[PDB]
């Protein structure tokens, strides 16, 4: 896979200090509460909310377009409870999806238009594929495959995910390189 | 028209003839688009982000209380009172939803039915489930909606 | 020891479980599931290039072992033949699929109609087993299952899915996702099979003889005389497609009707006991009228069994088979286990069997030294006792 | 990642009982025979039992007992997603089972509440069990006599008698209640066929006797190598644990093969290949490719240690392939010659296949 420099017109994001590659057309919902981790890039109408509880994303997240980052409330007979959303290291979420995971482990990969329901907590290395619906509470454990409507465990992932995972993550930022005008 | 106590956000993209009723919120980057008639948004309602709420002409009152959650696509004629869609769930031209229905998250609602009260409609076949247990009344919901729906958004 | 394992067989496919009676009874209704194939695929066809078979057991069975039920697959080893009649292969082939690649430790092999008794405490005949096709009416002695009087037919429901098709397209509004009535067909050239199934999963139902009758007369609307009566009431199906099968309530009542056709043909769902009562010796019919067993999935087809009975008894004043027999009652053996169920449980009731089982049983050495497996149906059968 | 990088397009052959050829990121390799092995070539073992849902390790003996089932966990059987136990306050704790997805509950079937959140949860038992258990007692009786009259007979060539009452037949079936003749049918009420299935030992008709099921437990699987018996993968036996005791990954002894470009390829016409090889170890690794027609390059690649181009450790090599077929997808055959050091010089030759995909016309 000759993984093309994924060419980026320079005035659409800001890099940061961290080298963050943040859209300017990304939302972000009190950002005093938002902690991006080094190397992360944040795509195009990406809402991250953060005004009533931290979102804390890991060392080279990729978050696609349209992928809306919300930390779970626990309605208690006598309050609400904010729950920090986690985020690990080296996540990929793909594009249209819905995250309402307490904590999303390292090495996590979200397929596309994938709705996770509140509370989830997957942990690393997992496998989410395109056009899966996760139940409120469900955890995935490490190396597990859940699909479809319910989604369901299909099936565990090989050790070898992870080595494939890190090389993926850091060469695409690496691709993710500003459109040098030819 | 927005009514007294309802959140409408700068974000908030709202086309035609809307009304809004007391104590909603209308998210960022919600859709409202009244082109076929004037859309009745009943009190208490809450429409997340990336809803899409159309009436269009074939190429809408909503009543009291009801959840759109995140990527909701909703072209209903009439919705009943306390009906929850679930993110990026599809409900059909045709589709009548009475009170008390919940539609899952990816459902496609595109056939020509009524749908009975108390019916979960899951899972990727839209499997209608009649709850034969009285659904614990969503009062409890209802509670948590009205006090937490002014507290969370900037109040215009 | 280990016992056991039970297998597949037919509306068995669904039957995988394990011994002793406490088994899951897995639901696998069995397929592949390929991915490059349309699926599923159904790997259970005969006349098949053996080759293909042999891809597919392997692959299913590895599957079921692999991951279905806890196996452990050196140490039990059962196969249920709920066929006599399955030709050799695939027997051969099953058996070839073991033996190398998965090593077998010897093998017992055994019938479902004497699996059947085991459970009323029985020996002797008659057994009825009607599930996926092909349905076989044999009376068991005691002791020797006695092929001679060796009764079959369809269906035994597969071909209710043509009638239920076809009927389905004979009636006929769809109320489709645009609230337009419209023709089956042609919104649809077929009907998947599982849906021709959910509905008569669901909606079939047996009824009583003096009525059935009339609803023959439907057919028969002879001169006028009819006298099918009015209908239960009709049902919205709501089919998948956000669509909406409006069936009439008419359906339920003629589907079942194709067991009961009597043509001239002989009205033979009913028959089987009667065409091989008259088959028997009559020094055992004293046992075989009476002592009626009745086996297999399909009769959970409600009020089935109401008419059958009706029906055979009704036939048993045909002269035909009156003046042949003289009469007498019927009396109907049944288990509380259910009708699937017995030949999973006469597999369990084999784990009891160890001592015998090893005994009774095929050995793999054999089996590596010749590889021949004794048919029934050969002229060299090997003395496997030799060894 | 293997679907998102196309792994699927390069495949090594594994010589053995059986030849699987497989992409590489599926194979093992063996370091204590130096031979590539496939996931179908080697064996697998049972290590451990775990519930996906509450994460509890199963003993393979308890498994056993308990038929591979999770004790605490249940299916619902509206969805087959496991259902929660969750608590309600009575002027005392109250428990029931509901599910998160399709809102299920076992109230729907008319259960009572449970002072206990586990194991006040308990299937029907079977009606018929003590006929069973005096059927199997009455057969083992007679094989006992049966066998010892078998052993005299081959010797020879060289007990309160159980009674069982056989089944009462039934002179009159139940007929079909008047009902069904006129009543209208809610297909909501009654269990579909899968549904009914999932409760075989009664498989009920009406949605309120579809009782939930215990969840099926999973297993973590072993890999061992047949012909040196040594594990080639060994995860730990606690369910929660992401560590492995041993990982023997084909890609961290074999030079990986990727596709990098495809040329329009045309019947009959030469066209050039970008592939890259990249050395999965820290040390020099020397590789010479041998021979649609492929051809490679005749002179040995150096490639550099893990720290068209060269960028560290690995190159980009161009290959010449003309499609002998008029119709399909083009794929090509080659030997890959290296060195391989040893730690538990060897030159292993791996076979190749590369699916370039279908011709242009
Ligand atoms: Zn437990
Ligand atoms: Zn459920
Ligand atoms: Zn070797």
């Amino acid at each position: 896979m000759e993984l093309g420099e994924l060419l980026y017109n320079k005035s659409e994001y800001i890099e940061t200090a961290s080298g963050n590659k943040v859209s300017r057309q990304s939302v972000l919902c009190g950002s005093q509460n938002i902690v991006l981790n080094g190397k992360t890039i944040v795509m195009n109408d990406c809402i991250i909310r953060g005004d009533l509880a931290n979102v804390r994303v890991g060392r080279h997240c990729v978050v696609k377009s349209r992928s809306v980052i919300r930390p779970p409330f626990k309605k208690f007979s006598k309050g609400v409870a904010f729950f920090p959303l986690h985020i690990g290291d080296h996540v990929f979420i793909e594009e249209d999806c819905v995250v309402n995971a307490a904590q999303i482990g390292s090495y996590v990969h979200v397929g596309k238009n994938c709705v996770i329901g509140r509370r989830c907590v997957l942990k690393d290395c997992c496998k989410i594929l395109d056009n899966t619906v996760l139940p409120p509470e469900t955890v995935v454990p490490p190396f597990t495959v859940f699909s479809g409507c319910p989604g369901l465990f299909s099936g565990e992932l090989p050790e070898c995910t992870q080595e494939l995972m890190i090389d993926v993550t850091k060469s695409y930022y690496q691709k993710f390189l500003p459109l040098t005008q030819v | 028209k927005i009514a007294p106590g309802a959140v409408v956000c700068v974000e908030s993209e709202i086309r035609g003839d809307v009304t809004i009723g007391p104590r909603t919120v209308i998210h960022p980057k919600a859709r409202i688009i009244a082109e076929a008639g004037p859309i009745v948004i009943g009190e208490g309602n809450l429409i997340e982000e990336q809803a899409l709420i159309i009436n269009a002409y074939p190429d809408m009152i909503i009543g009291t209380n009801n959840v759109f959650e995140v990527g909701c696509y909703s072209q209903a004629m009439k919705m009943g009172d306390n009906n929850v869609i679930e993110s990026k769930a599809y409900v059909g031209r045709n589709v009548i939803l009475t009170s008390g229905c919940i539609i899952g998250a990816c459902c496609n609602l595109n056939t020509f039915e009524v749908i009975p009260e108390n019916t979960v409609i899951y899972g990727a076949d839209c499997l209608r489930r009649v709850q034969t247990e009285r659904p614990q009344p969503q009062t409890l919901q209802l509670d948590f909606l009205m006090k937490i729906l002014p507290n969370y958004h900037h109040l215009k | 020891e280990k016992t056991a394992v039970v297998i597949d067989l037919g509306e068995a496919f669904t039957k995988c479980g394990f011994a002793g009676e406490t088994g899951p009874r897995c639901i696998i209704p069995s397929v592949i599931k390929r991915a490059g194939m349309p699926k599923p695929v159904r790997v259970v066809q005969y006349n098949i290039n053996t080759e293909e078979l042999y891809s597919y057991l392997k692959e299913f069975i590895h599957i079921l072992y692999f991951r279905h039920l806890l196996v452990n697959p050196r140490d039990r080893r059962v196969v249920i033949i709920e066929s006599v009649l399955c030709p050799s292969h695939f027997r051969e082939t099953l058996t070839r699929v073991l033996f190398k690649y998965f090593e077998v430790p010897s093998v017992l092999l055994a019938p479902s109609h004497l699996m059947a008794l085991l459970t009323l405490g029985i020996n002797s005949a008659m057994v009825l087993d009607c599930g996926y096709r092909e349905s076989l009416v044999l009376p068991i002695y005691e002791g020797i299952p006695v092929l001679n009087c060796w009764g079959a037919l369809p269906l035994g429901g597969k071909a209710l899915h043509k009638e239920l098709e076809t009927q389905l397209l004979e009636q006929c509004t769809v109320d489709t996702s645009v609230a337009k009535e419209q023709s089956l067909p042609s919104v649809m050239g077929s009907v998947p099979e599982g849906v021709l199934e959910d509905i008569k999963a669901r909606t079939c139902f047996v009824s009583d003889l003096k009525r059935g009758l009339k609803i023959q007369a439907a057919k028969f609307n002879i001169d006028g005389n009819n006298e099918r009566p009015s209908p239960p009431p009709n049902v919205d199906y709501p089919l998948d497609g956000e669509k909406i099968l409006h069936i009439l309530g008419s359906i339920r009542d003629s589907v079942v009707e194709i067991l009961f056709e009597q043509d001239n043909e002989e009205q033979s769902v009913a028959t089987l006991i009667l065409d091989s009562l008259i088959q028997c010796p009559i020094d055992t019919r004293k046992q075989l009228a009476e002592n009626l067993v009745v086996i297999g999935g399909t009769s959970m087809l409600p009020g089935f069994l109401h008419r059958l009975l009706a029906e055979i008894r009704y036939l048993v004043e045909k002269p035909k088979y009156k003046k042949a027999l003289g009469t007498k009652t019927f009396r109907i053996h049944t288990p509380p286990a259910k009708a699937n169920c017995v030949a999973w449980l006469g597999g369990a009731i084999f784990g009891a069997l160890q001592d015998i089982l090893g005994s009774r049983s095929v050995s793999k050495e054999y089996y590596n030294q010749t590889g021949r497996i004794p048919d029934w149906c050969s002229l060299n059968n090997p003395p496997l006792e030799m060894m | 990642m293997a679907s998102l990088l196309q792994s699927d397009r390069v495949l090594y052959l594994v010589q053995g009982e059986k030849k699987v050829r497989a992409p590489l990121s599926q194979l093992y390799f063996c370091r204590y025979c130096s031979e590539l092995r496939s996931l179908e070539c080697v064996s697998h073992e049972v290590d451990s039992h775990y519930c996906p849902s509450c994460l509890e390790n199963m003993p393979s003996a308890e498994a056993k007992l308990k038929k591979n089932r999770c004790a605490n966990c249940f299916d619902c059987p509206g969805c087959m997603h496991t259902l929660s136990t969750r608590a309600t306050s009575i002027s005392k704790k109250a428990y029931y089972l509901a599910c998160g997805f399709c809102r299920w509950t076992s109230r729907d079937v008319g259960m009572a509440d449970k002072s206990v959140a586990s194991g006040g949860w308990q299937e029907p038992e079977n009606p018929h069990t003590q006929r069973m258990n005096k059927l199997i007692e009455y057969y083992q009786q007679l094989a006992q006599k049966e066998k010892v009259e078998r052993d005299r007979k081959k010797l020879a060539r060289r007990q309160k008698e159980i009674k069982i009452e056989p089944a009462q037949a039934v002179d009159e079936v139940e007929p079909l209640p008047e009902d069904y003749y006129t009543r209208p049918v809610n297909l909501t009420e009654v269990t579909t066929l899968q549904q009914r299935l999932l409760q075989p030992d009664f498989q009920p008709v009406c949605a309120s006797q579809l009782y939930p099921r215990h969840k099926h437990l999973l297993i973590k699987r072993s890999l061992r190598c047949r012909k040196c018996e040594h594990n080639l993968s060994k995860p730990e036996f606690n369910p929660t644990s992401i560590k492995f005791k041993i990982q023997l990954v084909a890609v961290n002894y074999i030079p990986e093969v990727r596709i990098m470009s495809i040329p329009n390829l045309r019947y009959m016409k030469e066209s050039q290949v970008l592939l890259t090889l990249t050395n999965p170890v820290e040390n020099l690794t020397h590789v010479t490719l041998f021979e649609a027609k492929v051809v490679v390059p005749p002179k040995e690649l150096v490639l550099a240690g893990k720290d068209a181009f060269r960028k560290a450790n690995k190159v980009g090599i161009f290959i010449k392939v003309t499609p002998q077929r008029e119709e399909g997808e083009v794929t090509v055959c080659f030997k890959m010659k290296h060195d391989f050091k040893n730690l538990a010089v060897i030159w292993l030759t791996q076979h190749v296949e590369l699916s370039l995909g279908p011709l242009l016309p």
